[PDB]
């Protein structure tokens, strides 16, 4: 006879927090990572450096002269970060994130400028020779549309 | 797109007129549409016709499409003629365009590196300043 | 006879109102909080640098090197920020808020990583020592619903 | 009859977007053009001090011991630097950028101190004399707008 009014508006709000769901979901995530690669940098200094005074890339963290330990370069949503032969991976934690990007990694990379170095951001890479890395091909790579655009370097990248 | 050169003297006339006028001088068979805007003022001297044309088409006139053998037209100031003897007249380009901004006037590049302004006798005066000044460090070689 | 389309709608409207009053209710606190928090931060800085460059906490606003008055570091709904031995708390204003949050607050506080430092956020914490805070315990606590899940932190934790 | 709540709060994220978006788009322009102010420093350097060792402006990348070509000093959003008699002009990309300022730049120049030299920044200039400038009118120039307030400086500036 009546009350449709109460019934519809809570159930409009309802489905509201439905399609609200996935865009905080993804803006969420895509938060999440933006902090591991904040934490992967900042040890580029560290890697720099190592790589300028000797010509050879760090091969671990406490050769770049850092946390001697990669879970001493953890965050909230990150549960390391390792320093590689100078490729710096960050892991995301299990708890605190996403639900498709935890445990999982992105790596920054260097390159010999001759003088000086570039770097690379974007998906997990491994160092092959002084300048060559390599996709770490292995399924546990921070999917593309969770990472910014300024970290879609490819293995190639020049 | 060239011409005897010609001074264009129009105080407060049909653009229309100036047009027949630009068509009696054998700078083509000019004809307008019917209404195309009004009546204009500018002044010229020591341009070739077929840039006073362009150069009046900026004023308010209209713009120019050309069959062959008639050209349709569709809907002081002054003109002077500045030698670069030193520079290139594409280096100024950049400058040129910074002082016009949304501003009437404008400059035309012939390819005899000459550069030409159709403005009020101001934005003429501020941008004969330009041209001249940086000619004037490229003389000293 | 009649007359019942008009009384139900105006009726399911009014207990609308009634059902969507506490979801406003907390949605606003929640973010008359996540402003205190805002109003913490970016105080930080002032803290984290004093700390590195004497290796000692900032005992009050003006030794952080800022508005030497707590009251001048206020908000809409904030009614100050004062730094207390590099803690930084924020009091919620008595106007202008939620109901069981007004002249409550929150604290931000760091810990030596060792040549830098990390910053938590929770309920009020008192600074024992360089390296310990404890709970300010005393009843004018936001209340855990009211903080949003990054500013979740205990007096312990690491 | 009810569901306005859903269709509303999806149409104000929607025009949520289009006024968060010319703020995200200067701010975004703006921080593409403080990295070719990056690019073309550090590159002050060696033109300082090819002028003070030989009181001649370099001519250009190589003479001022830098990447010989001017496409070797690029970025992401730059496509080069070219030293051009002492002045170092940097130029925008054409992809990864705003959309008014691609394929535009700006430049640095210096000014004999004596004994020393002073750095400026601002819109493209031309070197006409050791010790003056013009403006480098190209109507290529980084627009104002997208300029810091660190690199407002005009031709003549002293």
């Amino acid at each position: 006879f009546t009350l449709i009014e109460l019934m519809i508006v809570i159930a409009i709000v309802g489905i509201l927090a439905a399609v609200a769901l996935p865009a905080y979901q993804d803006y969420t995530a895509r938060a999440q990572v933006s902090e591991a690669i904040l934490l992967a940098e900042g040890q580029k200094s560290a890697v720099t450096e190592y790589y300028l005074n000797h010509g050879k890339w760090p091969e671990n963290n406490t050769s770049a002269g850092v946390a001697s330990s990669p879970t001493d370069i953890k965050g909230k949503y990150v549960k390391e970060v390792e320093v590689k032969n100078g490729v710096v991976t960050a892991t995301m934690l299990s708890s605190g994130v996403n639900n498709e990007i935890k445990g999982k990694k992105l790596s920054l990379w260097a390159r010999r400028e001759n003088g000086s170095v570039k770097w690379f951001c974007g998906q997990p890479v491994t160092r092959t020779d002084d300048d060559t890395v390599a996709d770490a091909k292995d399924g546990k790579e921070i999917d593309t549309k969770h990472l910014p655009s300024t970290c879609r370097d490819n293995f190639d990248a020049k | 797109y060239r011409g005897k050169r010609v001074s264009f003297e129009f105080k407060d006339i049909d653009i229309q007129n100036l047009l027949r006028v630009i068509a009696e001088i054998s700078k083509k068979n000019i004809v307008v549409a019917d209404d195309v805007s009004g009546k204009v003022t500018i002044r010229l001297r020591n341009v070739p016709w077929d840039q006073a044309l362009d150069l009046v088409l900026r004023t308010k006139a209209l713009g120019k499409e050309e069959f062959g053998n008639i050209i349709r037209i569709a809907p002081d100031l002054m003109v002077n003629l500045l030698p670069v003897n030193y520079a290139v007249a594409a280096d100024m380009a950049a400058r040129v365009k910074d002082v016009l901004s949304e501003r009437g006037s404008v400059t035309v590049d012939q390819r005899t590196n000459v550069l030409i302004v159709k403005d009020v006798r101001s934005n003429t005066e501020r941008a004969r300043s330009l041209v001249r000044s940086l000619d004037t460090q490229t003389p000293q070689v």
